[PDB]
C-alpha cells in the first residue's frame, strides 16, 4: 500500500502508479524524475494556460506526445502511460494535481514530513529551530522522518501560537482563552 | 396557480358544472374575488347591484337545503324563487 | 431575595464589562510581544513532557 | 463577591496539552461540515470546533467526515480547527438536575450553576432485557378521577396523550406532576416520582409559563425541564429524548421510580426528518424517514419496570403525540400506537364543548390494566365505565320523545359526565377520587341538580372530614373498601345528599 | 486469518478494506471483536478492491474507522438441538435467557435456500389441530403458513399457547417461537406465561425455543432474525424429521426493516416507502417454510395491518404465500367463545371437498350456511320479533346458537381461565360431532350444555350433568 | 471523475505500468463490484449484446450495458455464489 | 432571539376596540396575534383598522413590515395611512414602515422580515 493514503481523487490512481513504482521500484527514482517532469511543466506555463483549454482529443493527446518531445524521459515508462492517461480522461486542471498528489506520496515514501506554526506573528529562527528540535525530542518526529515547519503569518489567528503537525496541535493562542475567561464570567 | 393566485388581485373562478347548466360562459363567483372592489366600479352601479350579492348569497345556501324537494318554510321560498330568477 | 439574587447578576455583567476593557488594553501593550517568547517557552516545557 | 472567587476558579483552569486529533473544516455548508482529519474519531462523538461549537459526527467517511453541527452556521466558516474531544456524546446524570432547568446540553438555563452529577452516561445505551423487567403492580395517580379509574395508570407504563394541538395538551400531562408532589412529598421512594418534562421545539415562553407554575406548585425541587426549544437546532431536538432519558435511566437503574413526559414527539419527528433531509437520506411514507418507527421505539424500551434482581425501579413515560385533527392514521401515530400500551386520545368536540378535560374514553385505553389500579378503585370502577358507555349510546335516543327507561340513563349518564369535569390544575387525593366515584355509581347524585353538582363535590368532602377524616385515612390506608368501609361510607353519603 | 481495517463508518454501513488478498464472498459474517460486547456485520456488497459494504447487526457506535475485522467466511452459524429448545437467543445465537452458554452441538449457517421442486411435497397434507374451530373452518395445513389477524390481546397470546401444547401432543413436535418487532416488555410477558403455562419449563422441558427481536435492536438484526429462526426449524424438520410449527410475530416489521436496510444500501425503495426487493425476501422465507418429506415447517405468522391499507404491496405479497387466514375477533370473545376466531372471517385455502375431505367439505359448507343465516336471521328475529318470524327461522336460529355454543372449547391451557378441564379435541372427531348436530338429533339438548364442552359425546354428558 | 478503468487504482496500475488488456480481456472479463445482483466487468469488447455469459462461479448472466470501458452483467444466479 | 432566562413574560390586555375581538379572542401585549385568513378578506383592511385605533390609543411605537404584498396596496397604504396622520412627512409616526414588495427576488422577501424584525 502506497505511504498515506491519499483518499486517491483522480490522483489517487496516479498514487497507485507510484505504488507500482515502488514495485518496478526505480519508480521510487521515477518519483524524482517525475518531479523532474513537474519541472518540465514549471517551463511549460504559456503552453499550460493552454493545455488547461479543453478539446484536444486524439490530436490533444498527440500534442502531449509532442511536450514529451521536448521533455528528456522523467519518470520514464510509467509517466508516459499517465500522460496517456490523462490526455485519455482530457484533463490537464488535474494534471499539476497528480503532480502534487505524487509528490505528497513520494516524500512520504522518503519519510519528509510538513509542520507549520500558524501565529499571529513571525517567530524568530531560533525559535523555529528550537521548535523543530522540540518535535524531534517528542515522539511526533520520532526521528527517521524530516520535518519542514513553516511559521506562517495570519493575525487573523490571534495572539500566542498554534503549532500544528500531523493531526495533533497544541493551540495556546489568546482567543481560546479570553473565551472561556469570559463564557465563566457570565457563568 | 397558489403562486398566481397570491400574486393576483382577483380570482375569477369558472364553473364547469354551471357551463352544462347554461350560463355559457359560466362564472362561479364562489371563488371570484376583486379585492380592488367597486371603486373602479361606476356609481350608478354600485348602487344597484348593491343588495344584488345579498340576494345571491342568500340564495346560493337556501338553493343547497332547497334540493330535496320538500315544501320548505316560505321565507326560504321567497329566496329561492327570487334566486331561481 | 429576589433582589438578591438580581444583586448578583448585576455585578456579574459589570465585572464582564470591566473583563471586556482588560482584553483591550493587553491587546495592544507589547505583552502582545512578550507573552509570545512565553507562550513559546510554554509549548516547548509542555512537547518536551511528549 | 461571588466574581472575586469566580475569576479565581477560571484562573485555576490553564491546564494545556497536545490535542490528539484536530480537523480543519474542508467546507460548510447546510450545517453539514465536511471536516478533513479527524483520523482515529470515535463514531458519534462529541466533537468542539474553534467557535466551541459541538457537533456529533454521523458520518465518518474515509475522505472527510461529516460533522452535523448541534449549533449556528453564522459563527462557523472554513479551515476551522475540530478539536477532538474523545467523548461519545453523554450528558451529566445525576440527582443534581431535581428541580433543575436545564438545556440539552445539560447547561443550567436557569443558571443554578454546576450540576450535581455523579455521572455523565452516553445519550444512547440500549434497553433493559427480557428478565431485567417485572411486570407492574404500582398504580400512579394523576389526580384525575377518570384518568385514574377509567384508564388506570401504573410506573413503568407507556401511555400516549394523544390528541389535538395544544388544547392545553400540556395542561393535562401538568395535572399528574402536581397530583404526583402529593406522593413525592412521601418518604416511600418508589413513590419519589422525580418527574422530568421534556421541552421539544416549544417556545421559550411556552416553558416559561410552565416553570412559573411548577414554581407556583412548588413542584419545582423534582422537576427536570431538559430544554430543546423551538429555535434550538434541530439535531438538538432530534437527541432530546434520547439525553433525557439517560437522565431517566440513572434514577430507573437507581431502583427509584419517575416519569418523563414527551412533548410533542410529533415534532420530535419533523426535526428528524429536517435533519434526515439534510444528510440526503431518503424520505419515506408521509415524507417522513423510515426509521422513524425504529428511533420511537428504541425511545419507549427504555420506559420499564425493572425486574427486582435490577431492582424495583422504573421509568414511566407518558409520550404526548399532537393530531393534525385527530388522523392518528397518520405514520408517527400508529408507530407509536402500536409501540405504546394504552392511549389516551382527547376529544376535541368535548373541549370546544368546553369539557376539560377533554377525553373521549371510547378512544382512551389502557392495557396495563388494574394491576395499575388501586383495588379499592377498581371495585367502584367497573360501574363507572358501564354507566357512560350507556350514556354515550343512548345519548341519540335524546337527540326524540323516548321510553322512560332511556331517560334514567341519560341523567344518571349526565351526573356523571358533570362530575368528572375538573377545572385544571386542580389534582385530587385518591381517597377523594373514591368517595365522589362512589355516590355517582350509586347514582345519588341523580337527585342532586347539574348546577348543584359542583357544590356537592367540596361539600361532601369537607362533610367527610368533619364526620369522619378517618375514614377517608382508613380507605387510604387499607387501599381496598371493606365491607365496614362500604356500610359506614354508604350511610354517609345518604346523609349528607340528603342534605 | 481473514482481517481487515475499517475504512468507512457512513451509518450502520460500514465499509472494510481488507489485506489485498482475501475476497470476500457476499452473505458472509464479520466480527469486529469490541471490548464492549462483539459487533457481528454482514458483508452485504463487494465494493471491489478488497473492500466490502456490510450492515450491522449491533450499533456501530464509537466504531474507530481502521479497528481490525476477523471476517468468519459465512452468514453467522447458529447452535441446533433439542438443547437449544427452552432458551431465549439472540440474533447471533448467544443466550439472552441468562442460562448460560446454550448446549451447542451442531451449528448452522442461517441463510440456507428454499427446498428443491423434487422436495416439495407434490401433495398438500392437513396437520391436525385439537382446536375444533380451527379443525373445520381452517384446518392447519402441513407446511402451509397461516396469518393470524386481529389486535394485540384479544386472545392471542392465549391462543398461541393452546397451539403450542397442541403440536406436541397431535405429532410430538416442538415449536420455536420468533417475534419480530417484539416488545420487551410484551416479551417478558410471554416468558413468565409460557414459563407458568409449561409450554417452557426451565427444569422441565420445554416444546418452544425463543427468540425475540426487540424493536430497539438495529433493522439488520430485525431483518436477520427470521432467517436464524428459519435455520433452527430446518435441523428439526429434516434432520429429526418433526413436524413442528414456527411462530413468527409482526411480518409489518419484517417489511419494515427490510425497507430500512435497502434504503440505507442505495437500493431505491419502491412504492409506499418499501424495499425494492420486497417479494424474494418473503420468497426464500415462505419456501424454506414447507413440506419436505423428512418433516413439514408449518408456521403461523403475524400480520398487523400497516395503516388498514390490505391494498399495501407489503399485505398482499404476505397473503399470496399463506394457505390459510384466522381472522380473531374480541367481538366473538366476547360472547363467551374461546376460541374467540371469527367463524365467518375464518378461512383457509384449503378447505376443498378434495383436500379436507368429502365429508368434512359437505359438513363445513352446511356449517357455514347455517349460522349465515343465523346472523342474518337474528337481525330481523330482533327487530320483527322471534315469534313474528317463522318457526323454522328461528329453528335455524336455534341450531346454530347450539352450534355457536358447540364452538366454545375449555382447552387445556386455557384451563386456567376458564376453570372448566382441557378439552382437545380432534379433527377426526371434530367432524364426526358437527355431522349429529347437523342432523340436528340433539336438538332437544340446551344451548347451555353445549356451552364448553368437547366433542359429541362429551356434550352428552353435559346435558345431562344439567338436568342431574 | 467518473467511473472507469481509471478510477479503479488497480486496473489504472496496470496500464500505468504499460500492460493492458491484450485483448484477453476483450473477450474475457474479470468482476469488480459485484453485488446488489449486478457485477461490473472490466473487459469483454467483443461481446455480443445480450449474449449469455458465463461467470466462473457457474452462474451465467446476460450483458445488460455496454458502457466504454465496462460491461454491466445482469446475474441469473445469486450473489453468495459470485465473488 | 433573547434567552430562556431573558424571557420575562406575563401578558397585558390590547383593546382593539372592535366589540367581537375583544369579547371572543382578547389580544393581549406582548401577544403573537394571528391574522389566519383568505385573500383580501379585508386581510389589509384589518390591519388598517388596528394601526388607526390600536396605534394611536397606545403611546408606543409599531412597524408595519409587509413581506411580499403589491405595490398597489403599497401605494393604497402610504397613502392611506398619510390620510389617517399615523404616517405624517413632517412630524412623528407611531408607526414606521419597511415596504417590501414580491416582485422582488425571493431572498429579499425572506430577510425582509429579519429587517423588520431587528427594528
Amino acid at each position: 500500500p502506497p505511504p498515506v493514503r491519499l483518499f486517491g481523487v483522480e490522483g489517487t490512481y496516479a498514487t497507485a502508479l507510484y505504488q507500482a513504482a515502488a514495485k518496478n521500484s526505480s519508480i521510487d527514482a521515477a518519483f524524482q524524475s517525475l518531479q523532474k517532469v513537474e519541472s518540465t511543466v514549471k517551463k511549460n506555463p504559456k503552453l499550460g494556460h493552454l493545455l488547461l483549454n479543453p478539446a484536444l482529443s486524439l490530436k490533444d493527446r498527440n500534442s502531449v506526445i509532442d511536450a514529451i518531445v521536448e521533455t528528456h524521459k522523467n519518470l520514464d515508462g510509467y509517466v508516459v502511460n499517465l500522460l496517456k492517461v490523462l490526455s485519455e480522461n482530457n484533463r490537464l486542471g488535474c494534471f499539476e494535481k497528480i503532480a502534487s498528489d505524487f509528490g505528497v506520496l513520494n516524500d512520504a515514501h522518503n519519510g519528509l514530513l510538513k509542520g507549520t506554526v500558524t501565529s499571529a506573528e513571525p517567530l524568530d529562527p531560533k525559535s523555529f529551530k528550537r521548535i523543530e528540535k522540540a518535535l524531534s525530542a517528542s515522539k511526533l518526529v520520532g526521528q527517521g522522518k524530516s520535518l519542514k515547519l513553516e511559521n506562517v503569518v495570519k493575525p487573523e489567528i490571534k495572539g500566542g501560537l498554534i503549532v500544528e503537525l500531523g493531526d495533533k496541535t497544541v493551540d495556546l493562542s489568546i482567543s481560546t482563552k479570553i473565551q472561556k475567561l469570559n463564557k465563566v464570567l457570565e457563568d | 396557480p397558489t403562486n398566481v393566485i397570491s400574486i393576483t388581485d382577483g380570482q375569477i373562478f369558472l364553473e364547469a358544472e354551471l357551463f352544462y347548466k347554461g350560463i355559457r360562459p359560466a362564472i362561479n363567483v364562489g371563488l371570484s374575488v376583486s379585492r380592488v372592489g367597486s371603486a373602479a366600479q361606476v356609481k350608478a352601479l354600485k348602487q344597484v347591484a348593491g343588495s344584488l350579492k345579498l340576494f345571491l348569497a342568500q340564495y346560493r345556501e337556501v338553493a343547497a337545503f332547497a334540493q330535496f324537494g320538500s315544501d320548505l318554510d316560505a321565507s326560504t321560498k321567497q329566496t329561492l324563487v327570487r334566486g331561481e330568477r | 431575595v429576589r433582589y438578591e439574587a438580581s444583586l448578583r447578576q448585576l455585578e456579574q455583567r459589570q465585572l464582564a464589562k470591566s473583563v471586556i476593557s482588560r482584553v483591550q488594553s493587553e491587546l495592544g501593550n507589547p505583552k502582545f510581544q512578550e507573552k509570545v517568547l512565553q507562550q513559546s517557552i510554554s509549548e516547548i516545557e509542555q512537547l518536551l513532557s511528549k | 463577591e461571588v466574581s472575586s472567587i469566580l475569576e479565581e476558579r477560571i484562573k485555576g483552569v490553564s491546564d494545556e496539552a497536545n490535542l490528539n486529533e484536530t480537523g480543519r473544516v474542508l467546507a460548510v455548508g447546510d450545517g453539514i461540515a465536511r471536516v478533513f482529519g479527524l483520523n482515529n474519531i470515535q463514531a458519534e462523538e462529541l466533537v468542539e470546533f474553534s467557535s466551541g461549537v459541538k457537533g456529533m459526527a454521523l458520518n465518518l467517511e474515509p475522505g472527510q467526515v461529516g460533522i452535523v453541527l448541534f449549533g449556528s452556521d453564522r459563527l462557523v466558516k472554513e479551515g476551522e480547527l475540530v478539536k477532538r474531544t474523545g467523548n461519545i456524546v453523554d450528558v451529566p446524570v445525576g440527582p443534581g438536575l431535581l428541580g433543575r432547568v436545564v438545556d440539552a446540553l445539560g447547561n443550567p438555563i436557569d443558571g443554578k450553576g454546576p450540576i450535581d452529577a455523579a455521572g455523565r452516561s452516553r445519550a444512547q445505551v440500549k434497553a433493559p432485557g427480557i428478565l431485567p423487567r417485572r411486570s407492574v403492580h404500582e398504580p400512579v395517580q394523576t389526580g384525575l378521577k377518570a384518568v385514574d379509574a377509567l384508564v388506570p395508570i401504573g410506573r413503568g407504563q407507556r401511555e400516549l396523550i394523544i390528541g389535538d394541538r395544544q388544547t392545553g395538551k400540556t395542561a393535562v400531562a401538568l395535572d399528574t406532576i402536581l397530583n404526583q408532589k402529593r406522593w413525592n412529598n412521601g418518604s416511600d421512594e418508589s413513590k419519589k416520582l422525580y418527574c422530568v418534562y421534556v421541552a421539544v421545539g416549544q417556545k421559550r415562553s411556552t416553558v416559561a409559563q410552565l416553570v412559573q407554575t411548577l414554581e407556583q406548585h412548588d413542584a419545582m425541587k423534582y422537576s427536570i425541564i431538559v430544554a430543546a426549544t423551538a429555535s434550538e437546532a434541530a439535531p438538538l431536538q432530534y437527541l432530546a429524548p434520547f439525553t433525557a432519558a439517560s437522565i431517566g435511566e440513572w434514577f430507573r437503574d437507581n431502583g427509584k421510580h419517575a416519569l418523563i413526559v414527551y412533548d410533542d414527539l410529533s415534532k420530535q419527528a419533523v426535526a428528524y426528518r429536517q435533519l434526515s433531509l439534510l444528510l440526503r437520506r431518503p424520505p419515506g411514507r408521509e415524507a417522513y424517514p423510515g426509521d422513524v418507527f425504529y428511533l420511537h421505539s428504541r425511545l419507549l424500551e427504555r420506559a420499564a419496570k425493572l425486574s427486582e434482581k435490577e431492582g424495583s425501579g422504573s421509568l414511566t413515560a407518558l409520550p404526548v403525540i399532537e393530531t393534525q385533527g385527530g388522523d392518528v392514521s397518520a405514520y408517527i401515530p400508529t408507530n407509536v400506537i402500536s409501540i405504546t400500551d394504552g392511549q389516551i386520545f382527547l376529544e376535541a368536540e368535548l373541549f370546544y364543548k368546553g369539557i376539560r378535560p377533554a377525553i373521549n374514553v371510547g378512544l382512551s385505553v389502557s392495557r396495563v390494566g388494574s394491576a395499575a389500579q388501586v383495588k379499592a378503585l377498581k371495585q367502584v370502577a367497573g360501574s363507572l365505565k358501564l354507566f357512560l358507555a350507556q350514556y354515550r349510546e343512548v345519548a341519540a335516543f335524546a337527540q326524540s320523545d323516548l321510553d322512560a327507561s332511556t331517560k334514567q340513563t341519560l341523567v344518571r349518564g349526565e351526573r356523571l359526565t358533570q362530575l368528572l369535569k375538573q377545572n385544571q390544575y386542580s389534582p385530587l387525593a385518591t381517597e377523594e377520587q373514591v368517595p365522589l366515584i362512589y355516590a355517582g355509581v350509586n347514582g345519588h347524585l341523580d337527585g342532586i341538580e347539574l348546577s348543584r353538582i359542583g357544590e356537592f363535590e367540596s361539600s361532601f368532602l369537607s362533610y367527610l372530614k368533619s364526620n369522619h377524616n378517618e375514614l377517608l385515612t382508613e380507605i387510604r390506608e387499607k387501599g381496598e373498601l371493606s365491607k365496614e368501609l362500604l356500610a359506614s361510607l354508604k350511610s354517609a353519603t345518604e346523609s349528607f345528599v340528603a342534605t | 486469518p481473514i482481517t481487515g481495517k475499517v475504512t468507512a463508518v457512513i451509518g450502520a454501513i460500514v465499509d472494510v478494506h481488507f489485506e489485498q488478498s482475501e475476497l470476500p464472498a457476499i452473505l458472509n459474517a464479520l466480527e469486529i471483536k469490541t471490548p464492549q460486547g462483539k459487533l457481528v456485520l454482514e458483508v452485504a456488497q463487494h465494493l471491489g478492491e478488497n473492500t466490502v459494504r456490510t450492515i450491522a447487526m449491533d450499533g456501530t457506535e464509537g466504531l474507530v474507522r481502521g479497528e481490525k475485522v476477523l471476517d468468519t467466511g459465512g452468514p453467522i452459524s447458529v447452535p441446533v438441538g433439542r438443547e437449544t429448545l427452552g432458551r431465549i437467543i439472540n440474533v447471533i445465537g448467544e443466550p439472552i435467557d441468562e442460562r448460560g452458554p446454550i448446549k451447542s452441538k451442531l451449528r448452522k449457517p442461517i441463510h440456507a435456500d428454499p427446498p428443491s421442486f423434487a422436495e416439495q411435497s407434490t401433495s398438500a397434507e392437513i396437520l391436525e389441530t385439537g382446536i375444533k374451530v380451527v379443525d373445520l373452518l381452517a384446518p392447519y395445513a402441513r407446511g402451509g403458513k397461516i396469518g393470524l389477524f386481529g389486535g394485540a390481546g384479544v386472545g392471542k397470546t392465549v391462543f398461541i399457547q393452546e397451539l403450542i401444547n397442541n403440536i406436541a401432543k397431535a405429532h410430538g413436535g416442538f415449536s420455536v417461537f420468533t417475534g419480530v418487532g417484539e416488545r420487551t416488555r410484551e416479551g417478558n410477558d410471554l416468558y413468565r406465561e409460557m414459563k407458568e403455562t409449561g409450554v417452557i419449563n426451565l427444569e422441565g422441558e420445554s416444546k418452544v425455543a425463543l427468540v425475540f427481536g426487540q424493536m430497539n435492536e438495529p433493522p439488520g438484526a430485525r431483518a436477520r432474525v427470521a432467517l436464524t429462526g428459519l435455520t433452527i426449524a430446518e435441523y428439526f424438520r429434516d434432520e429429526e424429521g418433526q413436524d413442528v410449527l414456527l411462530f413468527i410475530d409482526n411480518i409489518f416489521r419484517f417489511t419494515q426493516a427490510g425497507s430500512e436496510v435497502s434504503a440505507l444500501l442505495g437500493r431505491i425503495p419502491s412504492a409506499v416507502g418499501y424495499q425494492p426487493t420486497l417479494a424474494t425476501d418473503m420468497g426464500l422465507l415462505q419456501e424454506r417454510i414447507t413440506t419436505t418429506k423428512k418433516g413439514s415447517v408449518t408456521s403461523v405468522q403475524a400480520v398487523y395491518v400497516p395503516a388498514d391499507d390490505l391494498t399495501d404491496p407489503a399485505p398482499a405479497t404476505t397473503f399470496a404465500h399463506l394457505d390459510a387466514t384466522t381472522v380473531l375477533s374480541r367481538g366473538i370473545s366476547e360472547l363467551g367463545i374461546y376460541p374467540a376466531v371469527d367463524p365467518l372471517d375464518s378461512k383457509s385455502r384449503l378447505l376443498d371437498a378434495a383436500v379436507v375431505g368429502q365429508e368434512h367439505y359437505d359438513v363445513a359448507s352446511k356449517v357455514q350456511e347455517t349460522l349465515q343465516t343465523y346472523k342474518s336471521l337474528q337481525d330481523i328475529i330482533a327487530i320483527l320479533g322471534m315469534d313474528e318470524l317463522s318457526e323454522q327461522d328461528k329453528l335455524t336460529v336455534e341450531r346454530a346458537r347450539k352450534i355457536q355454543r358447540f364452538l366454545s372449547q375449555p382447552f387445556a391451557v386455557a384451563e386456567v381461565f376458564t376453570g372448566i378441564p382441557g378439552k382437545l379435541v380432534r379433527l377426526k372427531d371434530t367432524v364426526a360431532s358437527f355431522k349429529a348436530v347437523l342432523e340436528g338429533k340433539y336438538d332437544n339438548i340446551p344451548e347451555h350444555a353445549f356451552y364448553m364442552v368437547g366433542g359429541i359425546e362429551d356434550v352428552v354428558a353435559k346435558a345431562e350433568k344439567l338436568a342431574a | 471523475t467518473k467511473a472507469q478503468p481509471t478510477e479503479v487504482s488497480s486496473i489504472l496500475e496496470e496500464r500505468i505500468k504499460g500492460v493492458s488488456d491484450e485483448a484477453n480481456l476483450n473477450e474475457t472479463g474479470r468482476v469488480l463490484a459485484v453485488g446488489d445482483g449486478i457485477a461490473r466487468v472490466f473487459g469483454l469488447n467483443n461481446i455480443q449484446a445480450e449474449e449469455l455469459v458465463e461467470f466462473s462461479s457457474g452462474v451465467k448472466g446476460m450483458a445488460l450495458n455496454l458502457e466504454p470501458g465496462q460491461v454491466g452483467i445482469v446475474l441469473f444466479g445469486s450473489d453468495r455464489l459470485v465473488k
